[PDB]
């Protein structure tokens, strides 16, 4: 749970995300696995529990979704927690994106002053009691 | 340490969506 | 396939996905073909009648489902064992089953991909006419550092004449094989991320080839989400799951 506290690193990377050129790696193949470790999707209670841990410890709420910083993030719940990161997809636009993963307490809402459309994570436990993104679309779904 | 490497545990169902 | 009555102490499946890599390099260090051939392999043990369902990172299945720009694995040719309910396949990319007792193969498919060769070989030559013979070779492994392939066999062609061979490497151990009329370069453990060196000349067309397996990887991405087992009795199962790449058909051209 202390390296679920590696959460700050991960927060700060997450912000901040006769010419110059963008510095190519050098890319290695292929898709290691670490030996018996199990990886799963992920779950309703994983996905409240997380959420919950973010909104207290800060930087989630109201930070500007981008794919890039988003991807961090699966990443880190990847790596640490061991979960296909295809759990954080959102319902399409325009308006507010719903978590397709019943349990994630955040949704994208879009915003104006301080500026296609963009948006920033946003917490909402209603989105625990709610499958908005299922209703919405239970094409997804099943 | 075995044949073509050990095995992990696998989940039974998407808990990503629905289950 | 399945019949009635089997009975376990222990309810279990395993799922071996396997990975194939074939190359073709042109003698001139350009590639010809690279392709992964996969299959999923099974041992089930189960007792009843159960049901399974197998959920990969199926692009379409992603692209369908709102998951779409998640990292997926978009996947040719796919061919199923007969078990598989297509007329789910077809509408859902829901791949269904009743599953055979212990060995079968579930399903194989294809991928087209131009990425960096595993293991790259570039061997130099030089040849003295009727007199001998020089092989400078350098292998390289271009997958993860943190992965390591084993019992890796380099395959080159000497000519069906030479004779008096002499070698020196590093790493790993050289043999002469006049049947073939080949040398052979066998490294036993090769982890990622590494060149290696061998030296050989003799004294006086086929591919080099190379032989190879990775445990603990794939080079398609393919992840096996879950397993679902529905049988009618509450039941306690459990799947399991690894991941292999090896070698299949792996071949630099020489001229």
């Amino acid at each position: 749970k202390s390296s679920v506290i590696g959460w700050p690193a991960v927060r700060e990377r997450m912000r901040r995300a006769c010419a110059w050129l963008e510095a190519q790696e050098e890319e290695e193949v292929g898709f290691p696995v670490t030996p018996q470790v199990p990886l799963r999707p992920m779950t309703y209670k994983a996905a409240v529990d997380l959420s919950h841990f973010l909104k207290e410890k800060g930087g989630l709420e109201g930070l500007i979704h981008s794919q890039r910083r988003q991807d961090i993030l699966d990443l880190w719940i990847y790596h640490t927690q061991g979960y296909f990161p295809d759990w954080q997809n959102y319902t399409p636009g325009p308006g507010v994106r719903y978590p397709l993963t019943f349990g994630w307490c955040y949704k994208l809402v879009p915003v104006e002053p301080d500026k296609r459309e963009v948006l920033e994570w946003r917490f909402d436990s209603r989105l625990a009691f709610h499958h908005v993104a299922r209703e919405l679309h239970p094409e997804y779904f099943k | 340490d075995r044949k073509g490497g050990s095995y992990s545990q696998a989940a039974g169902s998407d808990s990503a969506q629905g289950s | 396939w399945r019949s009635e009555g089997i009975k376990y102490r222990k309810n279990e499946v395993f799922l071996d996905v396997i990975e194939a890599v074939n190359l073709l390099v042109s003698a001139n260090g350009n590639v010809l073909r690279s392709e992964i051939v996969g299959s999923i392999k099974m041992r089930v043990f189960l007792s009843g009648m159960p049901e399974l369902r197998l959920g990969l990172n199926d692009k379409v299945l992603f692209d369908n489902t709102g998951r779409g720009k998640s990292k997926s694995v978009e996947l040719e040719d796919v061919k199923f064992h007969q078990c598989v309910r297509l007329s789910r396949f077809e509408n859902d990319r829901t791949i269904s089953f009743i599953p055979p007792d212990g060995e079968f193969e579930l399903m194989s498919y294809r991928l087209n991909t131009h990425v960096k060769p595993l293991i790259w070989i570039e061997s130099v030559i030089e040849k003295h006419s009727h007199s001998r013979i020089e092989y400078m070779v350098k292998a390289k492994s271009q997958f993860k550092r943190r992965s390591t392939a084993n019992n890796v066999e380099i395959h080159i062609p000497v000519p069906n004449d030479a004779d008096s061979p002499k070698f020196k490497t590093t790493v790993g151990s050289v043999k002469w094989v006049p049947e073939n009329s080949e040398i052979v370069w066998s490294v036993k453990s090769f982890p990622g991320g590494k060149e290696y060196l061998m030296r050989a000349h003799f004294g006086l067309k086929p591919p080099i080839s190379v032989k190879f397996e990775i445990p603990y990887f794939t080079t398609s991405g393919i992840q096996v989400r879950y397993l679902k087992i529905i049988e009618k009795s509450g039941y306690q199962a459990l799947p399991w799951v690894r991941y292999i790449t090896q070698n299949g058909d792996y071949q630099l051209r020489t001229q």
